[PDB]
């Protein structure tokens, strides 16, 4: 029986001092040196509203999920979960410095091993890659491809160049050499504006924003021919909403009959590859909790395949992990949603 | 000049008319002929000729819409028999692409932004006197530098008033969102002169065209554009611009319309939480559509399930929507054929009428 | 009351950094931008919550040796009277307060936020003016405005520009758009109305990268860089015309370096011998601006191999238009009794530590 | 005897038609399709003065070199120059679409062999290289490694990013197993904002400020470690000045003091580095070339190794190719600057 897994929770750094048992010589010393920066992100600023939840487990200092005693005190306290997904967001993608961006991205993973993953067997996580420089990205993946705790790789919404270009074709030949899915989360490396017509000066308006990267990402995927390449590819959109594909898909769809001989690699309609080899989480639902919206959004995908369970702990979002059940009158549908789609990215069981 | 009227014909809010090869020189200082004979226009790119994204299959145009010289859209007659006549359009309002021949970038995108203003108010005389003037069934929006704000309120104050002018033109990609301060002294200008605002689909603006890398084939090319006005709207609502121009009124040109309900659905959704972040916003950020957001149809959104298309543009607000050709591109739009068959009629009449007649000002 | 600034034994230091202590500025911040940093920190162009881009390596590029007891190092009002004032006898060193907390560069002005980056900013100047300069008139501020909302920064520099505490208004060396265009000159225009010249400090952020090719990797990288941007705001503050507009406006560019100008005059001369004809209403030849309105401080000084080539290089820039900066507290920071090389002219370096300074400053 | 070697001269693509016949029928037909949008670059505007003094030879549209013939009569009338290293700045490098952009670029090398280096055995030339796909600009640099009469790797002075990073590191080790040295030249990909404070308002301070470009460059090649990992590697620097360098060879020098352990690759100085490695084209001059000037910024380099004869043909600049001779007393020096700094890059005797 496949496993209720809740398929994107977080795992937050205390300090960039938590680092230095999994760091080498060098760079331990010299993030010691350095008066230790921490590369915490601004995706979920500390002290908004949406970081954690007023009755959230906290330490010492008030924040939400910085060990696994606390997260796992709250993510299972009712039962009905049996795996969580663990995404440490810590920013090691916007360390410029590449060699120390491979450094600490490889000593996160090893605190999420030692310290989450070593804590509780319901436990697995995605791998924390260093993509500014996809080769190392790919040995990163590569390095923890036998630790099947690790059930898919971290990548952010917003990257140097879209994932589809050549330049980044190691991240997914090693995702698929390892059977990972990839996913994508929110976030970004802020190498450009993070969007097309220039720098968002609100989170709020950053963060709602942030969908249209996604579409930018799936046509780059798509077109380029990724999933011709490595057609056994999974991609999880982690904590980027998803009423927003259909829309897209559609339009995706009607060029693409246009521009068919500009990339003819591509003999399925976007609107079928999509559908097969994209999946959704539900935290945020946008709005898809709403009565009958849920059956809605799964008519305007074309299938019921695509969204998979989250609660987005330690996230407070507007509507809660399980309110997607007054979305629907289908149990059925529900019991996709709780466990069966998830079984394709994961293979988890009870 | 008669105001505008519409009766038993429609409103087509999106016509892409072209000068003639040398048609905008009478209206040219002389520094800027000389100019462009020697550096053309540049502008955000390093291509001397062409946009970054160059036009894929016979410049984008419809095979039918050649006139006998010259560019589709730069004959006069050909765009009243076969566009205004064949589909009895009441109000077509002119969006003024290229200057024609050198570029087909806007005007008004010109790096050098004294040239920039010289070639929209060229654009702006021209298409006065060549087509609106004629034949005004035909009315412009007249293009302006948004990026030289000083500029762009000179010529709203110098044209603005005229009644064969409909509404100003700007891009739908710009060096900082929409709702940034920079723009506010050309929303009030548009304000003072009565004048609603209609961003159209572009290139440029200083930054990639997506939030994440510049694009590589022509799917994420076109497709692409969408975002540059999902983007833009949210900054147009989140900056409180409708808060302190409450009679403001935008139209997105080609940027299609079914996405914009999921995304205000989303932006509501995520305001709930995070809008102590801005106190100062006056309403829940749906309830500024109504009043303030209005989009044009073309490219029709083409759902798989036909009835998905009322649905969601009733969902972004269905008095909002307005019908547009965009003669004569090719993926042309004809007020016959664009709707499915089972698409309310109530919807499409207003889509058709009373819709643009609101938006632009038609009582 | 204070009195005029006056330089006679003493030597100007062009570049001091303070920063407040923790909470120094609350007294100074509306309760609204209190809760708002609390919980959203000040955002600005990085997609982290407390660090820029490049954070500074070894020591947090500190000086090992200006650490007071609990606090930053510039935090201390007392070490910076004996350590800085005193030990170097400086009669006029200006405030550049990068930072609201304790950090090295986290410019108020660079928050997306702009209402609450003039609020930052009104925040640093009542403080520095009130903490600093008035108990101690050996210092004066320059005084941060907001150079991508020019209705704040103007506002702000009739607010207290006039004060006899301000010597100068304080910018950074990257922005959105190149400093001579059009969106700057409403703050040129009141600086000048102000009788107030112009420091434009290194800086991180502004909207790009910090080259015009890509995000640097290495530390070499991101601190040689910073150059560039100073050489991206010359071409743009001369080219433009600005000075033609503003004949009395002077601009220093602070800690990019002074000798690599030289040559990128030179440059631009050479170039534009060709093609001036592109620049037809430029007034003077672009090397004959720099005399009038491009100044630049010293720090951190450049060091030839053969160190005959500094002052040949300071010379062939204009020798009247460097000034003196130690850059207290920072790692780099210049001793004025060591930083210039053995053959230097004594002719110069006096000028630099007094009278081009004291140009620049009106003093 | 080492040659004269004039090391950048330039032709000029008349239109896109002229790439047809080294293109297969799918981008051949492709091209006619989209009506041939020409990818003319606007590094030098046709209608400008820099586009070409007054006395050189121009086609039916005034437009000079265009034809080999016309080149090679104007560059060797008076018999100083032996060899011409011909440069095409045609925009392949433009192209977003990554499949044309291969496409085209070999298109246009095949063009330079068959056009240009086939009609005159005084020409030589840089490899075009797709440079938006850094193994496809590898794979280039391969295919045309065979042909001796190309003899250096174009890329631009502007690119996507820095060509340090490790996404470029295929192309310097292309050129290096082709004993090829790479020239960066003015021009650019223009993915962002051509300087870090945005977009130059006009030509004129775009052309004066790419200089500010190649800083980063070198910066970025020398720091990341291409000198170490492919130790056999040479930059020529074209049509960029040189007056810069040397203040920039100083802060660089000073600051690896300051950094050493960021880099411990890199234990030579920069200032060696850069004296043992780049080259620079004489033309534009920037002022060198006034009296003592020359002697002067060779005294500032520190090395009388770096500069090499150019004419920048067709281009017009303030002084001619040959006006360097009045910034020097030193026949030594010019002999340098004429033919032996020059075999270092190409090993041309007369
Ligand atoms: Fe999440
Ligand atoms: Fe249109
Ligand atoms: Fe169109
Ligand atoms: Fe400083
Ligand atoms: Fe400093
Ligand atoms: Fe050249
Ligand atoms: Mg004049």
């Amino acid at each position: 029986v496949p496993a209720v897994v809740d398929c994107d929770v977080h795992a937050v750094l205390p300090s960039p001092h938590s680092l230095i048992p999994y760091l080498d010589e060098y760079w331990a010393d010299q993030l010691v040196a350095q008066l230790a920066p921490t590369y915490e992100p601004n995706y979920h600023p500390r002290g908004s509203a949406i970081a954690q939840h007023s009755d959230a487990s906290v330490d010492e200092n008030g924040r939400a999920a910085t060990t696994a005693e606390n997260l796992v005190k709250d993510v299972f306290a009712d039962g009905f979960t049996d795996f969580a997904v663990v995404n440490c967001l810590y920013g090691v993608q916007q360390i410029h410095q590449p060699r120390r961006e491979m450094a600490h991205a490889r000593a996160l993973n090893h605190w999420i091993a030692n310290e989450w993953l070593d804590k509780d067997d319901r436990l697995r996580a995605s791998i924390v890659v260093p993509q500014g420089s996809p080769r190392a990205a790919a040995e990163e993946i590569d390095f923890w491809s036998g630790d099947k705790r690790f059930v898919q790789v971290l990548l952010l919404g917003q990257s140097e160049l879209l994932y589809g270009r050549e330049i980044n074709w190691p991240i997914w030949e090693a995702a698929e050499a390892a059977g990972l899915p990839v996913t994508l989360h929110i976030g970004g490396v802020f190498r450009q504006a993070p969007t097309s017509v220039g720098w968002p000066a609100s989170h709020l308006e950053w963060y709602v924003g942030q969908q249209s990267n996604i579409e930018a990402q799936l046509n780059s995927i798509i077109s380029e021919g990724i999933l011709q390449k490595f057609p056994k590819t999974k991609i999880l959109l982690s904590e980027l909403g998803f009423n927003w594909l259909p829309p897209f898909m559609w339009k995706f769809d009607k060029l693409w009959k246009s521009y068919r001989p500009d990339i003819p690699w591509v003999q399925e309609s976007p609107l079928e590859l999509i559908r097969e080899h994209v999946r959704v989480t539900t935290s945020p639902s946008d709005g898809a909790e709403e009565a009958g919206r849920l059956d809605s959004i799964v008519d305007r995908l074309g299938s019921d395949r695509m969204l998979v369970y989250s609660s987005d702990y330690p996230h407070k979002h507007h509507s809660g992990p399980r309110d997607i059940e007054n979305g629907t009158h289908s149990p059925e549908l529900l019991d996709r949603i709780y466990r069966r789609n998830a079984f394709d990215l994961y293979n988890l069981v009870v | 000049l008669p105001a505008p009227s519409v009766t038993t014909g429609i409103v087509d809010a999106d016509i892409h008319p072209v000068p003639q090869d040398g048609a905008l020189e009478p209206y040219l200082d002389d520094r800027w002929k000389k100019h462009i004979r020697e550096y053309g226009v540049r502008t955000t790119t390093g291509l001397q000729f062409i946009s970054e994204y160059p036009q894929m299959y016979g410049g984008a145009m419809r095979a039918d819409a050649w006139p006998e010289s010259g560019y589709p859209g730069s004959d006069r007659e050909l765009l009243r028999t076969q566009l205004l006549d064949k589909h009895n359009i009441q109000l077509g309002v002119l969006q003024c692409l290229a200057p024609g021949g050198q570029t087909l970038n806007p005007a008004g995108q010109a790096l050098n932004q004294e040239l920039a203003a010289a070639l929209c108010r060229a654009t702006n005389d021209w298409q006065l006197e060549h087509l609106v003037y004629p034949d005004p069934r035909m009315r412009a929006a007249i293009p302006v530098t948004f990026e030289t704000p000083d500029y762009a309120v000179a010529e709203i104050e110098r044209v603005g008033a005229d009644p064969g002018v409909v509404a100003v033109l700007g891009t739908s990609k710009t060096l900082e969102p929409l709702g940034s301060r920079k723009y506010w002294p050309i929303y009030e200008a548009s304000v003072a002169q009565n004048l609603p605002i209609q961003f159209h689909l572009s290139q440029g603006g200083g930054h990639a065209n997506t939030g994440t890398g510049w694009t590589s084939y022509h799917t994420e090319y076109h497709t692409g554009h969408v975002q540059s006005f999902q983007s833009q709207l949210l900054s147009l609502v989140l900056s409180g611009t409708f808060d302190r121009f409450p009679t403001l009124k935008v139209m997105f040109v080609e940027g299609n319309v079914a996405h914009f309900a999921p995304l205000i659905q989303r932006m509501d959704y995520t305001w709930e939480t995070l809008r102590g972040e801005l106190p100062d916003l006056q309403r829940k950020p749906s309830e500024y559509i109504r009043d303030h957001i209005w989009a044009s149809t073309q490219p029709i959104d083409e759902p798989e399930k036909p009835e998905h298309l009322a649905e969601l543009l009733e969902e972004f607000c269905g008095d909002n929507v307005v019908f547009a050709t965009d003669y004569p591109h090719f993926d042309f739009d004809d007020p016959e054929t664009a709707f499915p068959r089972s698409f309310p009629v109530d919807l499409r009449d207003k889509i058709l009428r009373g819709n643009g007649m609101r938006f632009f000002g038609v009582t």
